[PDB]
């Protein structure tokens, strides 16, 4: 008797390997603008800390 | 060329995915935005802190 | 991961059925069982040129399918459709089983007239446990363009099932009859599945396939001929079909109705007779045995002597729910007797399920 | 991405024809069924030498008929001019697909008399499923060149139309015919196709062309016979063809006319007694079985009897719409028999855009 499979190949296969791919391209996009908004808060904070002290003065 | 449309109304992890990543970019224009204005807003208080 | 999966029969184009059988016990034994059975005529639209080309409406068909079994497992196991795939013998040497799965993917490459993009999978038809390296390789390649697959796994996802395995029919309906053919074991046996969209043809030594062909003629046809001949629509042509061929009634219209499918039965005899014919190739001086039949297309009345007479074999209609135990409060023996020659795929891949 | 598309006549020079076909719902069953069908006399300059050479009025043309029709679908499958595309057989040895692809547009590099600047689709005349590696190929090439397509795809972009599939008559033509051949699968079957601007001939084994040959001579001939020796306009003495040769009435003018049409009908017959002669390679001791008739240029009256003595083969109108389900309340079952000759690709590449 045979015993057949079809399961994991192909549009199912390489769907799911594009479905995987275009998501890793998300994450990677999101994790860049993520480090912008931050190095945009830093240089926030700084030019906060400058302007206090010219309050102070 | 169909069996596309068949998967573009259809869905499930591919598309739950995407939707999931839709939204967390739409959350990461908000926040980027949201740390924008602060900026106008603390140079304005600048130039008036400056101008006492 | 071990549940008792399930059973649909997706490429059914007439009808999705599903099965469950699963292991009841009684007096402290057990054993292969049938718990639950459905059947719903396929909405069309669903399935054309055997891919599943609306995924959605298919989905929720399949959905009343697990209501109505009221069944609480969403594992399945299921089928492609007979048009859908490409099955055809190979022979190469065997050696490495990488090697084996790369030298079988080049030499099917040859066979496969679309990219790969295409689904490969080969079973060996001789027990490999048999042969020396490098030597007497013999694998059937089951090839299947993609996402036929891909359409089917949709249509399973947001059914909220999981397949597990993706099989043929030609091969799922004979799991219900492989003891009995593993009984006689030099006997060359027959066994045709004529369905709504395919006929299959798959002849057996034991129940060892020898080989498969699949004819696009099936019932359909006769369905299409009395639509044509009477400019009836799809359904009340295919009732006539049904009731009108085999009512204690009928005496008056078999000429109606018989002179309007008698081109297909002639036809339908002339591609059995030629697939016997092509078949032939080794013993050119014997003659053929046993032959059973599976698939609603089978119970055209009569059918089956037209057959016997006409292919010079022995052709029976068959139980196949003699595999399973069946509770007698719970399932008449009758009606499974007559709902037998659709389901016998629809509990193929389902003693699949509990392997 | 799933529509049930569209299917105009875009080749017919005499007559751009469009039929609706989708999948109809009656008592909970669906099936393919017709839905609309239009046709229009083509407004000439639109096509010259088989290219489409006013996509404009081509285009306000297909937007008439998309109203008539009442259609909301705006995709398309449509077919080249017989002029247009060169069809042949060629061998060669499977492999990989790209390797096939390259290696045919090599050898029909060879095939073609313009520069690549050309169009190659291939199909096999036999399952590649069948065949292992490096032996057995046959692919059969269709080949056009360029803008052809280029004319045809800007015509459908103004219509709003979307093309899909940019198939060829000879074979789309056979798809309302395909299951009616799939039935006999050893029969050798002609079928003809006499239109206005090409005849076209494809020989079968089941739905398995054979082959295909394509005649200058058609229907444009035999008007412009009737032309020549009436001094008349195309149109008079197209009407003086049609209503002229087949009315009850026409007792004296089948000799007027007859004189005038018989060098175009000595010569037709002596072309397709060419091209069936041209065929007859392999059995030279066999003759011929049955073939069919499309195309309007065919409802010349009396045409098929003359084509069956004069060629020994019984040559016969055949009704394609009975590949789909006809509403009686919405088409009268007469008139559609009586437009299917020309209406056969209309509903073939038709139902090639739900396939
Ligand atoms: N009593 C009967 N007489 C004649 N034909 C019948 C009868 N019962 C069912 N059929 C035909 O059998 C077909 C359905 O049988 P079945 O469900 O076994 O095929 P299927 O497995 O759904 O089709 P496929 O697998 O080829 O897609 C229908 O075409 C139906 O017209
Ligand atoms: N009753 C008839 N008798 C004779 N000739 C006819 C009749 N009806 C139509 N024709 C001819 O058939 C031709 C049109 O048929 P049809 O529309 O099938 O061809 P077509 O597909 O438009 O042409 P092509 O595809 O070759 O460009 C016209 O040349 C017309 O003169
Ligand atoms: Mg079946
Ligand atoms: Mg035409």
């Amino acid at each position: 008797m045979m015993i057949r499979i079809n399961l994991l190949p192909v549009r199912a296969v390489k769907k799911r390997e594009m479905g995987r791919q275009v998501l890793v391209l998300f994450a990677v996009v999101l994790i860049g603008a993520g480090v912008a908004n931050y190095l945009w808060y830093d240089d926030r904070q700084s030019e906060l800390e400058a302007h206090q002290a010219g309050v102070a003065s | 060329m169909d069996k596309y449309l068949d998967q573009f109304v259809k869905a499930p992890p591919a598309i739950k995915f995407g939707g999931l990543a839709f939204v967390v970019g739409a959350l990461t224009a908000a926040n980027f935005f949201m740390v924008i204005q602060p900026t106008e807003e603390e140079i304005g208080w600048a130039v008036a802190e400056r101008r006492k | 991961a071990k549940g008792k999966l399930v059973l649909g029969l997706d490429i059914g184009s007439t009808s999705i059925k599903m099965i469950l059988l699963k292991e009841q016990r009684k007096r402290g034994e057990v054993i292969y069982a049938l718990q639950s059975f459905g059947m719903k005529p396929l909405p069309p639209e669903a399935i054309v040129d055997g891919a599943l080309m609306n995924s959605t409406a298919i989905v929720q068909a399949v959905q009343d399918l697990m209501s109505e079994l009221k069944v609480k497992g969403k594992d399945v196991a299921i089928g492609v459709s007979g048009h859908s795939v490409i099955i055809k013998k190979i022979q190469m040497p065997r050696m490495s089983q990488d090697e084996l799965e790369e030298s079988i993917q080049w030499e099917a490459e040859q066979y496969i007239p679309f990219d790969v993009k295409d689904v490969n999978i080969d079973t060996q038809i001789l027990d490999g446990g048999g042969n020396d390296a490098t030597g007497q390789m013999d694998v059937l390649l089951v090839a299947a363009k993609k996402d036929m697959i891909n359409d089917y796994t949709t249509v399973v996802s947001e059914a909220g099932l999981a397949p597990v395995v993706v099989d043929v029919d030609a091969f799922a309906v004979q799991n219900m009859f492989s003891v009995n053919y593993d009984v006689p074991e030099r006997e060359t046996v027959v066994l045709i599945n004529a369905g709504a969209s395919v006929v299959n043809i798959n002849i057996i030594s034991n129940g060892a396939t020898v080989f498969t062909r699949d004819v696009t003629i099936g019932g359909n046809q006769f369905t299409e001929e009395i639509q044509k001949q009477l400019n009836v629509s799809y359904e009340e042509a295919e009732a006539l079909k049904i009731g009108g061929n085999g009512a204690d009634a009928d005496a008056v219209v078999p000429q109606d109705v018989e002179r309007v499918l008698s081109s297909v039965a002639e036809q339908v005899a002339g591609e059995i007779q030629r697939s016997l014919d092509f078949y032939a190739g080794t013993a050119a001086d014997s003659n053929f045995s046993k032959v059973y039949l599976s698939g609603g297309t089978a119970k055209i009345p009569a059918l089956f002597k037209t057959i016997e007479a006409r292919t010079g074999v022995p052709v029976e209609i068959l139980n196949p729910f003699r595999k399973i135990e069946v509770d007698n409060r719970k399932f008449d023996p009758a009606f499974v007797m007559d709902v037998a020659p659709m389901a016998a795929v629809a509990v193929g891949l389902a003693l699949r399920r509990p392997g």
